[PDB]
């Protein structure tokens, strides 16, 4: 492999994270979207990414977001948005380069099949790892790189934008069998919040102004009876937000009950939906339920939170509390029938001073390793056997 | 030779059977279901479907004097239907015994058995035990090799033609003891046990289609090199009289009947019912009976309106897609007669691939 | 499918996309009590829509949320659609993508609060907004035209040549069906008849609907009128009595010809549609000439076909021939038109959808609706 | 287009419309299934030989056949390193779409840069004289097609030399 | 592991082409002299400026088999040469004359130079093709592709 | 058999080496839409060429990639050239060698540039690019003569001697019928008819092309259309008005033979021609004044070649005579000629081929062609 700094980029649904391995954070975080116009032809060359797209809506640019819910769908303006981030943004030559790119766990062969053809044709990038996205959200909760400090078994929670998944990992094995997926992450809530300022027909209801009130006004209460009972009993539990429209003239919002009703997406996802109906504690029961019983102790031990949409105040606490109702209630039907008390299960939900940005973070510590460019497919195998080479999933049992 | 369209069924129809009356038809649909269709004036309509079986039909047969239909199916299986009192139909499973699918079936004469071909390399010769209650299988196996694609009967109720992938036609005896009496002698033999084969002529191409001659002293088979080969034996263990094979212009012939002594109906991939005319001196391709072989302003509704703009977005332009210039749009898939006595076929019907059932007069 | 919604400013005309005509078709009007409610219970309600208002009306206030095809009423407007959607479709609108229809030269705002409460009141997965007389040309099963489309509120002419539009020679005329009902009310008092409420202007509406037509030389029917009785036929009020009118039945529909009967000063309909085709480039009028389209309801007079032909044949030069589609079903055109175009398989890629307004705004239809 | 293509695509066409005579047939060798033989081979009675029709060394047809199948094969004219480059990511664009275009293969079959597998379902579902028409279509126009990139390739290279040589 | 491992070719014995085509009855060294006796008589035919008679008599017979590539390779070469020999013109005349059976092979030895045009010049082939399917229609097509595969 | 094409400055002349006349004829234009398509499931193209482009204009802006005999846009040319293969002649561009065709005193890069497309574009296996003058005189039987080749944007001058050009005295006039048409759209203002758009631009060509002629005295017959009506005649546009013109219909090809009419220092086609047999030696003067041959569509013109006559008479010395050879068939001589020429059995070692070129780059065509 060559001796140049690997280069890291997590493309999210919300947030694309870019930046080179070893580093002390991602050299940039900007949202995972495009603005594109809608005698030479040129409008392909016309096109912004990021921050850059955000300014462009009132220069009459399209902007669309080509990952929802964790996938990418539209691979005109994901290769667009990979040349812009490869020459402007990391302003490098991806021939002298190895990539470390991301998607969730369940991403269609198909997915990895076309980022293949558009890394190496497209940019004939030197080599490229596709990795399994929270598998190195586990490696940025070690305390340290060194080897006394990690814990290669633990269940990792990441929920980002637009999808959530828990994935069980142990002794640094993913049990693939075991994944669970909520369809619900950071832009349900958003939606949420936005649909309940609507209903309340507040001066504003922009995605930007239901986003900043999910990041500063959004929190995880105990139960949502108790908790609009308290919004009768205390009055200052209602906030005021000051807002500036697109048009830029000031507003202000009375910010209520989505404080903590719109976190209760991941508590009561029949809240958001009506296709996914089994709460967060529950589904990482059945997670770690559906995993070998000799690991059992070391998931619920070590569940590591990952992706913004984890950072809610209170959120792992909330976690915590129901999934050990959920354990203890399960031990205690056993103890009860035997007769004599166990030992327990102690479930201890993580969150770290990296837990923003877990997977950047993880790849970054990944890429450093001297064997990195060996677990990466080279430009030589794909000259051999094309796209076909990505196309095999990684994380789940293949048949043949 | 006129034609009437008598309905398009909604799906492909590789097979219909009338009842002996003309008044109600069966056919298979490409699905695991069977479709029953009743007259409704001069139309018809959907009387019930059969679903008894698991995957695609593959052939369905119309006992003329017993009133019963016999269903064969890509499962395995076959079914025999019978009319109970109240009008509706029991249904009666047929253990056929096939390592593959049921590919072909077809009453006998005397409505005493039927014989099912198969991909198995084998043809299930089924009857009926009254001392069981059962339908019981007797696999003819000894010369086949391939899938049989049709079989047909002789007019005496023993011997059965069985077109092959091996691209051959075979003549085999299908006596069963305690059903059939003895044969009379016969051009084909008169020593005539089960299995016994009294020819395996050859083909250029896979023999799609079988039929013996209304009196049963020739073969005519056609095959998938665009030809209709006609068989006259001379005794067991000796060559043919003549083996005369004519050879067609035009796609291949897939079903085949014998108008008369003298004059055989072929039908298939050229979406046209053919007339070959003959004897044991020669025989010609006489006549197409589908005229539609010689490939022959005002106020405008909404569904012109709305179709012409659904063309143009979706296609070149707003010009719809002319038809084919026969009445068929599609492969037709078996040609069967509808009246006049035997020996002499005055009408016969046709379906196809496209769905139409069709109605042809000599 | 798709909900076709023609919300047009004296009729809604609504149905889905792939029907043969609009399934809905009411009164644009929300009506109110103007007297004292005195009997308990009596299944009152605070206010009536549609055919409901105009089946009340003798107690009723009438009002049109919708003039010169501007909502001028949003709260009534919402009280429309809702009627639409729950009343008379029965449908979930949260279900169903809606086709919305405005004439050209609208206020921007017009759009965006349309969008608004189609995306925020309605709950609606995605719409669309079509200009009318683009809609009218696809009922027509024509790519290229001029289409003269006159309502209630609005006349307009818009010009297209092999599915292009030619902006700068569309027109707008604010005089049609409610501005000829107001000058029959005017007209009838001369005759010795009063109408002046709410309620009686659609009784002479009724009578607009009925009696009145175009004539092919007006000096020479008005000189028939003044000395005939032949000209001259009558009505029978709700209440029974009897009107005649005579020239009253050919001078109402003139004003679209003659505006200056109302006090406008602008060409008519005639010389506006020369006036739009003139404004194309030279060689494309040809092709409108022989593709004037008419459409709306206040294109539906007996005679308006053979004088508007008339009257263009006088302006174009001799040597082509003009020739004007004026189909029997031209009441329904726009809406015939947006259920066409809503059961294309493109136009499903043309939608805005609910994820993309609520990641936009309502401005989101001024960049995806031309 | 067709002055110089006409002798080749009227062969093509008239062997892929004798090709296409296909109907229902299940597996001799698995039980309850069908497959399309032509594509999986472990029966050969049931299959047709294979024709090659041909304009030149670099411009060919291979047609396959079997009682419910036709694969059709073929190597496009590519006289360029810049046609060979616009040629395979035109096929890997339209052979990414087969499933909308029912008839395309996912794969060329190993020397072939296009390939069509027919079944006898698209000839009971389809059109079949349409299917052919759109094969010898495509063939017909995807010369015109590959040039007329190259020269917008040509035109965006002589867009960035203006650009940049214009801002000193 | 197991799943690899290819059973069915030595359990159940499949078809092999001389089960379906039956066995040619001349030996190799005998249809390599028959068609050493007809290439003279066609290049002949040439020189003379006869090359329709050259056809006619290249075709009265046709090597077949899969041990006999070197002589069906040379009769190959004679018939597309003959081909190449005859004018445009007099297809037409000659075609219409011909058998069921002369046609078929006809239409089958322009299929074997088609498969080789580094050998074969294909647009005369291509011409002759045209003329024969347009003449004769699109069964002489399907009785090649239902034809024997050492042919 | 060779391709032959006259890339001409307006008109693209295409075809087969040894037919009589082009395959292909049409206008060497690329349009592209002005206006928003508004239709859904029309045939919208990102751009039209030829008679499609003709045909569509009233929606297109129209433009020429050659100018002056100079491409000016390599696109558009391209454009063109693939037209010409794929759509027109339908032939695959490597299959045959293609005879282009140029005119004299071009930039070297015209050349060069047009020889690297062909060889590496279009990958054409052999190609050639003849003078347009050479090539009409092999059109016209001679191998000595002057030629007045006067196309759509060059008017060039040619002495030939039994065989041997004389490339001092080459005369180039940047004056051909372009210049004629921008000189007739400003003369046709001054009675009031307004022509400024790319495609009524193509309608004053047309009015050219129909109605104008060469005055014999052009002070006698501006006297004369000063007198009487007698001279004028109607056109009727594609709008169906008639426009009627007089002095303006011979004042306009007048700028032939007076180039300041539209401004520009230089002599007229006479003196040009004359000039041209001037700078040649003594001894061929004389039998080039009886071997003018005049060629392309600017010498289609009504009395052209009696003016031509007139003009070159009073020049050269009375003692011998002028004959001038214009035959009906000129507007498509230099075509006529390339088919002649790469049908020659002496010209086909003189083609460039791919071999040949690519050993020595596109500079290849200055030491191939003259
Ligand atoms: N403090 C916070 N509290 C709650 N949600 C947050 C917070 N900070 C960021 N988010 C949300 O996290 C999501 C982005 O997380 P990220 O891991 O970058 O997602 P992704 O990788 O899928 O693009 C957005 O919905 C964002 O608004
Ligand atoms: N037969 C008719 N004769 C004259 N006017 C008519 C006729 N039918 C409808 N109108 C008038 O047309 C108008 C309604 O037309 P419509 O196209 O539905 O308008 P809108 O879309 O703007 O609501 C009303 O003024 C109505 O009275
Ligand atoms: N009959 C005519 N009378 C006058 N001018 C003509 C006539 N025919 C053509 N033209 C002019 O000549 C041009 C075409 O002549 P042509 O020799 O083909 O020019 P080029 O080779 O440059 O394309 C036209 O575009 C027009 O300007
Ligand atoms: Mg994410
Ligand atoms: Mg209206
Ligand atoms: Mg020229």
């Amino acid at each position: 492999a060559s001796f140049n700094v690997p280069i890291i980029m997590d493309n999210g649904t919300g947030y694309s994270k870019l930046g080179y391995a070893g580093n002390d954070a991602p050299s940039y975080v900007f949202p995972t979207v495009i603005a594109t116009r809608s005698k030479r032809a040129t409008e392909d060359l016309d096109f912004f990414i990021g921050n850059d797209a955000l300014k462009k809506a009132s220069a009459g640019y399209s902007l669309d977001y080509p990952i929802r819910h964790g996938q990418i769908e539209n691979w005109d303006h994901m290769e667009r948005f990979w040349q812009q981030s490869l020459f402007k943004y990391l302003r490098c030559e991806p021939e002298d380069h190895y990539f470390l790119l991301t998607e969730p766990p369940l991403n269609p062969p198909e997915n990895r099949e076309n980022t293949a053809e558009i890394m190496f044709e497209s940019f004939n990038c030197a080599g490229l790892y596709i990795a399994v996205q929270a598998v190195l959200a586990l490696a940025a909760s070690w305390t340290s790189s060194k080897v006394t400090d990690r814990s290669l078994t633990g269940t990792v929670v990441d929920s980002g934008d637009g999808v959530t998944h828990i994935i069980p990992v142990a002794e640094g094995y993913v049990i693939g069998s075991s994944i669970k997926t909520m369809p619900l992450a950071g832009r349900d809530v958003t939606y949420f919040v936005q649909s309940l300022l609507r209903d309340r027909n507040e001066p504003d209801s922009s995605l930007k102004t239901a986003e900043r009130i999910k990041e500063e006004c959004c929190y995880v209460c105990p139960d949502i009876v108790k908790e609009f009972s308290r919004f009768d009993r205390e009055p200052d539990r209602y906030l005021k937000y000051a807002s500036e429209s697109i048009t830029g003239h000031s507003t202000t919002i009375d910010v209520g009950f989505e404080r903590f009703l719109a976190p209760e997406i991941f508590f009561n996802p029949e809240i958001a939906s009506s296709d996914f109906l089994t709460p967060l504690p529950e589904l990482v029961d059945n997670v770690v339920q559906s995993s070998p019983i000799d690991v059992r102790k070391g998931l619920y031990k070590n569940i590591v939170l990952s992706g913004g949409s984890t950072l809610f105040k209170n959120f792992g606490n909330r976690l915590q509390r129901d999934l050990k109702r959920i354990v203890d209630e399960r031990i205690h039907r056993s103890e009860m029938l035997s007769g004599a008390k166990s030992g327990g299960v102690d479930v201890n939900v993580i969150s770290h001073k990296r837990q923003r940005n877990a997977v950047w973070f993880g790849g970054s510590l990944l890429a450093q390793t001297p064997e990195f460019g060996s677990y990466c497919h080279t430009k030589a195998d794909y000259e051999e056997y094309g796209a076909s080479i990505a196309r095999r999933y990684q994380i789940f049992g293949n048949s043949l | 030779a006129t034609s009437q369209v008598l309905h398009i069924l909604p799906k492909p129809s590789y097979e219909h059977a009338f009842n002996s009356q003309r008044t109600e038809f069966v056919t298979t649909t490409a699905t695991n279901q069977v479709e029953l269709y009743e007259q409704d004036g001069n139309g018809w309509k959907h009387a019930r479907t059969f679903s008894d079986h698991d995957k695609i039909v593959t052939c369905v047969d119309w006992a003329p004097k017993s009133n019963r239909i016999v269903t064969c199916s890509q499962d395995r299986n076959a079914y025999v239907y019978e009319k109970r009192p109240d009008g509706t139909w029991k249904q009666t499973l047929v253990l056929l015994r096939l390592n593959r699918a049921a590919t072909f079936v077809r009453w006998s004469p005397n409505e005493d058995k039927f014989a099912v071909g198969s991909g198995a390399r084998v043809i299930s010769v089924c009857y009926f035990e009254q001392e069981n209650d059962w339908w019981v299988s007797k696999h003819l196996k000894r010369p086949l090799r391939s899938t049989i694609l049709s079989l047909d009967w002789h007019p005496n109720n023993v011997l059965l033609a069985a077109g092959c992938a091996d691209r051959k036609a075979y003549v085999l005896s299908a006596y069963v003891r305690d059903v059939d009496a003895k044969p009379e002698a016969s051009v084909w033999g008169s020593r005539l046990p089960f299995n016994t084969v009294c020819a395996e002529y050859p083909s250029g191409g896979w023999v799609h289609a079988v039929g013996f001659s209304p009196s049963g002293n020739a073969l005519a088979y056609a095959g998938h090199d665009s030809s209709v080969t006609i068989a006259y034996p001379s005794a067991p263990e000796q060559p043919p009289r003549a083996l005369i094979t004519v050879k067609l212009s035009q796609l291949p012939l897939r079903s085949l009947l014998w108008a008369n002594e003298s004059a055989i109906v072929a039908a298939g991939y050229n979406y046209s019912p053919i007339l070959l005319q003959g004897n044991e001196s020669g025989w010609a391709h006489t006549r197409d009976l589908d005229a539609g072989t010689s490939k022959t302003e005002g106020p405008v509704s909404f569904t012109a309106l709305r179709s012409t703009f659904r063309n143009m977005d979706l296609k070149g332009s707003s010009q719809s897609i002319s038809s084919l210039p026969t009445v068929h749009q599609n492969m037709i898939a078996t040609l069967r007669p509808y009246a006049g006595t035997p020996g002499n076929i005055t009408a016969f019907t046709s379906s196809g691939t496209d769905g139409r059932v069709v109605l042809w007069t000599l | 499918t798709a909900l076709v919604c023609d919300n047009g400013s004296g009729l809604v005309k609504a149905g889905f996309a792939g029907d043969d005509a609009p399934r809905a078709v009411f009164p644009s009007i929300v009506g109110r009590p103007r007297h004292q409610g005195v009997m308990v219970g009596m299944g009152q309600k605070d206010s009536y829509v549609g055919d409901e208002a105009q089946s009340k009306r003798g107690i009723l206030t009438l009002k049109y949320p919708i003039e010169h095809g501007i909502i001028t009423n949003w709260d009534d407007m919402e009280k429309i659609w809702h009627h639409t959607f729950y009343n008379e479709l029965r449908v979930a609108p949260e279900e169903h993508p809606t086709l919305l229809t405005e004439a050209p030269l609208n206020p921007k705002a017009n759009r965006e609060k349309m969008t608004q409460i189609m995306f925020e009141t309605f709950n609606v997965p995605a719409m669309y907004v079509a200009i009318q007389a683009v809609l009218s040309l696809y009922a027509s099963g024509r790519t290229t035209g001029i289409v003269l489309d006159s309502g209630d509120g609005v006349t307009h002419n818009v010009p297209i040549y092999e599915g292009y539009a030619l902006p700068h020679a569309i027109m707008r005329l604010d005089l049609a069906g409610r501005d000829l009902t107001d000058y029959l009310m005017k007209i009838l008092t001369e005759r010795g008849y009063s109408f002046v409420t709410t309620a009686e202007r659609e009784i002479v509406r009724d009578i607009k609907e009925k009696l009145c037509y175009v004539a092919l030389d007006f000096e020479n029917e008005m000189a028939t009128a003044a000395s005939s009785s032949s000209l001259e036929k009558s009505y029978e009020l709700p209440d029974g009595q009897v009107i005649t009118i005579g020239n009253e039945r050919f001078r109402c529909p003139e004003t679209l010809f003659q505006p200056s009967f109302i006090g406008m000063e602008s060409a008519g309909i005639h010389e506006t549609t020369y006036n739009s085709i003139m404004k194309c480039d030279i060689d494309i009028r040809k092709d409108l000439y022989a593709n004037n389209v008419m459409s709306g309801g206040t294109t539906m007079y007996p005679g308006i076909a053979d004088r508007m032909q008339k009257e263009i044949t006088a302006l174009a030069p001799s040597t082509m021939k003009i020739k004007i589609i004026a189909p029997p079903e031209r009441k329904y055109s726009v809406w015939i038109g947006g259920s066409i175009l809503a059961s294309l398989s493109t136009f499903q890629q043309m939608w805005i959808t609910k994820q993309e307004y609520d990641e936009a705004g309502p401005s989101i239809v001024h960049r995806k609706c031309f | 287009m067709s002055n110089t293509l006409r002798p080749y695509l009227n062969a093509v066409r008239s062997t892929l419309t004798a090709s296409l005579a296909l109907e229902e047939f299940s597996s001799e060798i698995v039980e309850r299934q069908s497959q399309p033989e032509v594509e999986v081979g472990r029966s050969p009675e049931i299959l047709l030989k294979p024709l090659v029709v041909s304009r030149n060394e670099q411009e060919q047809c291979l047609i396959e056949s079997s009682v419910n199948s036709v694969r059709f094969s073929i190597r496009i004219k590519q006289v360029d390193e810049i046609e060979r480059i616009l040629v395979r990511k035109f096929m890997q664009f339209l052979m990414g779409r087969a499933e909308s275009f029912f008839i395309l293969r996912r794969k060329p079959v190993q020397g072939y840069d296009i390939s069509f597998l027919i079944t006898n379902y698209h000839t009971e579902e389809m059109l079949k004289h349409k299917l052919v028409d759109f094969i010898i279509e495509f063939m017909e126009e995807v010369d015109a097609e590959i040039s007329e990139m190259k020269l917008f390739l040509n035109g965006r290279a002589r867009l960035v030399a203006e650009t940049y040589l214009s801002c000193f | 592991t197991f799943r690899t491992l290819d059973v069915d070719s030595i359990t159940e014995p499949v078809l092999t082409e001389q089960d379906i085509f039956p066995i040619r009855n001349e030996t190799a060294e005998q249809v390599q002299a028959a068609v050493s006796q007809l290439i003279p008589q066609a290049r002949s035919a040439i020189q003379t400026g006869n090359a329709l008679q050259g056809l006619k008599t290249l075709l009265s017979y046709v090597p077949y088999g899969n041990d006999v590539q070197e002589v069906r390779t040379q009769y190959l070469n004679a018939f597309v040469d003959v081909l190449s020999n005859i004018r445009a013109a007099d297809i037409p005349a000659f075609v219409k004359e011909c058998s069921t059976e002369e046609i078929d092979n006809i239409v089958n030895f322009i299929y074997r130079g088609l498969a080789n045009p580094q050998a074969y010049n294909s647009s005369v082939l291509l011409n002759w093709h045209e003329k024969v399917v347009e003449i004769s229609g699109i069964g002489c097509i399907v009785r090649v592709l239902n034809s024997r595969p050492d042919l």
